């Protein structure tokens, strides 16, 4: 995705770990975001 | 593999209404991708049982105002005059993205967020550390109003946990 100057990115590991709403939502569809997580309670699962 | 790390570790909580014992620690995460891995596989706030809560707090802060981390703080409360599936899910998710993304200048003052599903009314709250830090509370409040496009259907009020009067109203 697009990154701002000074922002953390794979190309800029020293950048600030601050992300905008739009940037965060763009990462919602990557493969790592689609893996099922490990959770203790089940009632909140669809 | 190449995940985007978050500035803080976050823990998701789920309170199920019944007779502290009902606060349940769901899981913790510290990257953007691990957050979406969690959010994409759990019920949205519009689908959880009446009387339940979701909470997202920095690691080892419990969603309990009497705990030392929250005792001296307050909360920005968002109310919906007319509730709907769309506003509930969109507002909650947008609040979570503000938190994990560190969208506020006063990041250190944010403890977490809570959404109460209470049927005919619903509340979304952002808990801060010190209710006397006027600069931080107002900066967070103004950011919420803009980032969430709050308007006529909403009221933005800052209330001390110890208190029902409000300290600020936006």
């Amino acid at each position: 995705i697009n990154y701002n100057e000074g922002q953390w990115s794979p190309n800029n590991p020293s950048g600030k770990k601050q992300y905008d709403r739009e940037q965060l939502l763009q990462l919602r569809e990557v493969k790592a975001s689609r893996i099922q997580p490990e959770v203790k309670n089940v009632s909140i699962l669809p | 593999h190449m995940k985007h790390p978050l500035m803080n570790v976050w823990t998701l909580w789920y309170l199920e209404n019944d007779r502290e014992d009902m606060q349940n620690e769901i899981t913790s995460f510290d990257t953007v991708e691990d957050f979406w891995s969690l959010y994409n596989h759990i019920k949205p706030p519009s689908e959880i049982k009446l009387g339940s809560d979701y909470s997202l707090f920095k690691k080892n802060i419990r969603p309990m105002w009497e705990d030392a981390a929250n005792k001296q703080g307050g909360r920005w409360v968002i109310t919906l005059n007319k509730s709907s599936k769309t506003d509930l899910d969109n507002l909650w998710l947008d609040v979570l993205l503000c938190l994990i993304g560190e969208a506020f200048d006063h990041s250190d003052q944010i403890c977490g967020a809570v959404i109460n599903i209470r049927g005919k009314s619903n509340k979304i709250s952002i808990w801060t550390a010190d209710g006397n830090n006027e600069e931080a509370a107002l900066e967070i409040g103004h950011k919420l109003r803009d980032a969430l496009r709050l308007g006529r259907n909403n009221s933005l009020q800052y209330q001390l946990h110890k208190d029902v009067k409000s300290i600020y109203t936006l």
